[PDB]
């Protein structure tokens, strides 16, 4: 929070959910 | 004892149907003319003027895609029906930069941009994501040595009059949006590009997770 | 020179129409008393829907009800004792208008699929089943009414209105002349004329046998979304998206009164006439259903109890009660 | 030009019409309103509990 405030921004968190999502498209959606 | 039995049976069946209809989703394929709608639909339907809906059978969710481009009438008068739709699968063709239209001597790119701006600008579509499929990439990649866009377009002062770069048209479409815009999911496809249904599920999961995370207030 | 001749004819007909006006409505209801603040309360509320409600039509006995929703199925109600008599699933879940035949044996629907169907409420065997589908339209269906047990009148998306047939399913007459999408249609009780509201700022009369235009009213603005016919047959009312209402009289072909309030912005979506024609029922975007005094254009009803949106409404043949629909999945009856 | 000619013909045939005074139409409307001004349940309430909705 105080020592490294660069990560205190929204798009970083947007980037991280997004990744969990897209990677979770690994399971073949339709076979 | 007719009335009570009939009412009870009808209510029970209706409640059972409503409970069973909990898992469903709707999306609209709003695209311009000559965008290869049938060609795009056939690839995903093979495996993995009326309003026709395609009942996709994805995992644990029955997706429903509705064709709405073929109407040829006013759009605002019936666009109110689709309000619970969670995404817009808007479609364009990249070969319209030099494919001039004279049937009005204005290129179809201007019409596509106007349609995109009209659809996005709608205040009703505020809690729905936007998917921007770009098709027919092969033509743009191949035929650019005789179709430089320095004159046909005013914002392509690039290297010279080869080495196609689709990012310019990407930027042109992206800039036509208000500030604080939601993430626009755009993956360039081709005639036989199989990896599209899984791009769609990716945006759907992301479109929902972001929303619920907003609702439970976890941010 | 055709356009110049048309403009000259327009000027001449406008001058002739203005000249024939003996005296406006400032010469009849000069000092008539107000009807008084009249209010009603809901007595029976119908439940069972799970989507938006876009239509509501009564039966010939002023008892049964038919409602069509975007998601779900047709429900046949009994307003006196709430009992869902029948439920008819629909293949196309994009219905925009439903109708009830006066014979009490058939129902109709339709929507964005551009095709209208007729079901058999008669229990010849088993239960209700699909009988016939009428196809041939270009645009989306907007309204449907039953002339008799063998004919139907529908309004399509294109600038056309058709008089279908049930014997074989082929249209026998096509009305043309509009310059916009038709969204409303109210059949006159005379069973000889009807009116249709188009996207253009005008409403036009029509015939049922000659199949030709007879009168036009081009004194309005914006769009017209709803129309209802006065009980006598000398008039009808047209609702607009400009938060205004007007009255058109057939025999005089003029503008009688323009209904407006002190401060209203939201438009009108549904207008119906009470019995005896003294009270006009209206629907509004913000569910602020209003009643206007037809005699002197005075506010009479201030009903507002729905979920900020009212779409369709109707008045019984006996005039006992009023049924009002809404976007929220609920139906209420005001007595 | 065919559509323009058809529109001209329609305007010409509609122009030759017979119209009565707006005063007469207003009088007819008032007369019909007074004909059944007491025959409307929304105007005059149904006597007693004869209404089916009464409970």
């Amino acid at each position: 929070i105080l020592f490294k405030p660069s990560r205190n921004t929204i798009e970083e968190v947007r980037c991280s959910t997004a990744a969990h999502a897209f990677k979770v498209a690994a399971r073949a959606t339709l076979r | 004892k007719a009335a009570v039995e009939r009412s009870k049976m009808i209510d029970r069946n209706l409640r059972r149907d409503k409970r069973d209809a909990r898992r469903e989703l709707k999306l609209l394929l709003l695209g311009t003319g000559e965008s290869g709608k049938s060609t795009f639909i056939k690839q995903m339907r093979i495996i993995h003027t009326g309003i026709i809906e395609y009942p996709f059978d994805l995992q644990s969710v029955i997706f429903r895609m509705v064709d709405v481009g073929g109407q040829r009438s006013e759009r605002r008068k019936w666009i109110h029906c689709f309000e619970n739709v969670t995404s817009i699968m808007f479609l364009v063709a990249l070969s319209e930069y030099d494919q001039v239209l004279v049937e009005d001597n204005e290129n179809r790119m201007e019409e596509s941009k106007a349609l995109f701006r009209t659809i996005i600008t709608y205040p009703w579509f505020q809690n729905s994501s936007v998917i921007l499929f770009l098709n027919k990439k092969d033509l743009l990649e191949e035929k650019i040595m005789y179709s430089h866009l320095v004159d046909y377009f005013p914002e392509y002062d690039g290297p010279q009059r080869a080495q196609a770069a689709r990012e310019f048209i990407l930027k042109m479409f992206v800039d036509l949006n208000p500030d604080s815009d939601k993430i626009i999911y755009s993956h360039f496809t081709c005639a036989t590009d199989t990896e599209n249904i899984r791009f769609v599920f990716a945006a759907v999961k992301d479109t929902i997770l972001q929303l619920n995370l907003k609702e439970y207030n976890l941010v | 020179q055709l356009r110049q001749e048309a403009e000259q004819l327009k000027n001449q007909i406008r001058d002739a129409r203005k000249a024939c006006a003996d005296a406006t409505l400032s010469q009849i209801t000069n000092n008539i008393d107000p009807v008084g603040r009249i209010q009603m309360r809901t007595r029976r509320t119908l439940r069972g829907h799970l989507a938006k409600i876009y239509a509501m039509h009564w039966g010939t006995d002023s008892r049964l009800l038919v409602s069509a929703s975007q998601d779900g199925k047709l429900i046949i109600w009994d307003s006196y004792t709430t009992n869902k008599v029948h439920a008819i699933p629909l293949r196309s879940s994009w219905v925009m208008t439903c109708a009830y035949a006066p014979s009490g044996n058939y129902v109709a629907c339709g929507g964005l699929d551009n095709i209208c169907s007729i079901y058999n409420l008669k229990t010849r065997e088993g239960n209700v089943r699909v009988s016939r589908e009428l196809a041939g339209h270009t645009g989306y269906l907007s309204c449907c009414r039953f002339l008799d047990d063998n004919q139907i009148v529908t309004s399509s998306g294109d600038t056309t209105c058709a008089l279908w047939d049930i014997e074989t399913g082929q249209q026998t007459t096509t009305f043309t002349g509009h310059t916009g999408d038709v969204m409303s249609l109210s059949l006159a009780p005379d069973t000889r004329l009807f009116v249709s509201g188009a996207c253009d700022a005008s409403a036009k009369l029509w015939d049922v046998r000659e199949g030709m235009c007879r009168q036009t009213f081009t004194g309005h603005e914006s769009d017209i979304n709803a129309i209802c016919f006065f009980p006598n047959g000398n008039a009808f009312a047209t609702g607009s998206d400009d938060a205004t209402c007007r009255l058109f009289d057939l025999r005089a072909d003029q503008e009688l009164m323009t209904y407006s309030h002190d401060n209203i912005i939201c438009g009108i979506t549904s207008v119906s006439f009470s019995k005896s024609g003294r009270l006009l029922l209206a629907g509004y975007d913000d569910f602020n259903c209003n009643v206007w005094d037809a005699l002197k254009a005075d506010r009479a009803g201030v009903l507002a109890g729905h979920d900020n949106r009212v779409s369709c409404l109707g008045v019984t043949d006996d005039g006992m009660a009023v049924a009002t629909g809404s976007w929220d999945s609920f139906l209420k009856i005001w007595n | 030009i065919a559509q323009a000619r058809k529109l001209v013909e329609q305007l010409k045939m509609e122009a030759n019409i017979d119209r009565i005074k707006v005063s007469k139409a207003a009088a007819d409307l008032m007369a019909y309103c007074e004909a059944h001004a007491k025959e409307d349940p929304l105007l005059t309430p149904v006597p007693a509990s004869e209404n089916p909705f009464r409970e």
